[PDB]
């Protein structure tokens, strides 16, 4: 059968194609009914939204250009976007359309319906080990793909996690993700997540990824982080420092794995040796994981979200609504000329 | 216990980005 680097060579074909030659103004805003709002932001809101042609439901992401000029993330913007348009992969939210305006931009995606991952994590305390497992499996193969692109993702967390009506993850928030094949310097994440390399400024790579999968399967097993606290410099402390403490209810498996993504030393982490994400794939704790059961999307999800008919949004919190103005002056329209 | 410090903590609602 076809090996994993030819479907992985077949995959950075079709990515490059759409990374050279990135789709652009394929809707408007009067295509679609807005009619609430999902998730806020720094930069605006992702909205639930009638497509009026087909009556599909999708959810459009608003971006107030000026204020990402403002909070200086033009070129973060910029790669989102170029980013988002040309990936796809079982558990990547896919990108129907984008456009802008003199005001927005807009990136319009398959609407998932089941809510953040967040949400339900906090309302249960925590997923069981074969739960968090079923998840985090997808999120290995996910940067299995990603990383062969030579794209970082730099965004991990339940809150850009989001769960669809078969109970999958689907990734969102491209807003950190970068194509690079070097060592990069930004300091950018979530406090929780961040790998101490990041913290220490020093260049770093695609290991901080794995980093935050740690973090995360963490989070997920136990109901809480690794490394918290009301300041994030005392996060910043904890996670440099090199050590973690588990909960007596995690599996020696899992705290074995664990230690190893959650390796202060990049160079010692796994998903960083030379067998790369195989070294994770292999590990103990996923001896249970049927990887391409789980990329052919055949596993039974642990739970299904509630649905009751289409648009419905009761697995979303709600927010205060705002409607969009669009000024009569196109603003900042040279920095997003690529948009 | 850890989750109750956790709980009683600023950082259990949605996090923003640095
Ligand atoms: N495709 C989607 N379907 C349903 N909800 C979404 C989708 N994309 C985003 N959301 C909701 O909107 C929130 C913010 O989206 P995103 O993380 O992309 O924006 P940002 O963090 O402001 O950058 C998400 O956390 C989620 O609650
Ligand atoms: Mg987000």
């Amino acid at each position: 059968q076809e090996s994993v680097k030819e479907f992985l060579a077949k995959a950075k074909e079709e990515f490059l194609k759409k990374w050279e030659s990135p789709s652009q103004n394929t809707a408007q805003l009067d295509h679609f009914d807005r009619i609430k709002t999902l998730g806020t932001g720094s930069f605006g809101r992702v909205m639930l939204v009638k497509h009026k042609e087909t009556g599909n439901h999708y959810a459009m992401k608003i971006l107030d250009k000026q204020k990402v000029v403002k909070l200086k993330q033009i070129e973060h913007t910029l790669n989102e976007k170029r980013i988002l348009q040309a990936v796809n992969f079982p558990f990547l939210v896919k990108l129907e359309f984008s456009f802008k305006d003199n005001s927005n931009l807009y990136m319009v995606m398959e609407y998932v319906p089941g809510g953040e991952m967040f949400s339900h994590l906090r309302r249960i305390g925590r997923f069981s080990e074969p739960h968090a497992r079923f998840y985090a499996a997808q999120i290995v193969l996910t940067f299995e793909y990603l990383h062969s692109l030579d794209l970082i993702y730099r965004d991990l967390k339940p809150e850009n996690l989001l769960i669809d009506q078969q109970g999958y993850i689907q990734v969102t928030d491209f807003g950190f993700a970068k194509r690079v094949k070097g060592r990069t310097w930004t300091l950018c994440g979530t406090p929780e997540y961040l790998a101490p390399e990041i913290i220490l400024s020093k260049g770093y790579n695609k290991a901080v990824d794995w980093w935050a999968l740690g973090v995360l399967i963490y989070e997920m097993a136990a109901g809480y982080p690794p490394f918290f606290a009301d300041q994030p410099i005392q996060i910043y402390e904890k996670i440099v420092s090199g050590k973690v403490r588990f909960p007596s209810h995690f599996s020696s498996d899992l705290k074995d794995l664990l230690r190893n993504l959650l390796q202060v030393d990049l160079t010692k982490r796994f998903g960083n040796l030379k067998n790369g994400v195989n070294d994770i794939k292999n590990h103990k704790w996923f001896a249970t994981t049927d990887w391409i059961a789980i990329y052919q999307r055949k596993v039974e999800a642990p739970f299904i979200p509630k649905f009751k008919g289409p648009g419905d949004t009761s697995n979303f919190d709600d927010y205060e609504e705002e409607e969009i103005r669009v000024s009569i002056n196109e603003k900042c329209g040279k920095e997003f000329t690529e948009f | 216990t850890t989750y109750a410090d956790f709980i009683a903590s600023g950082r259990t609602g949605r996090r923003n980005a640095i």
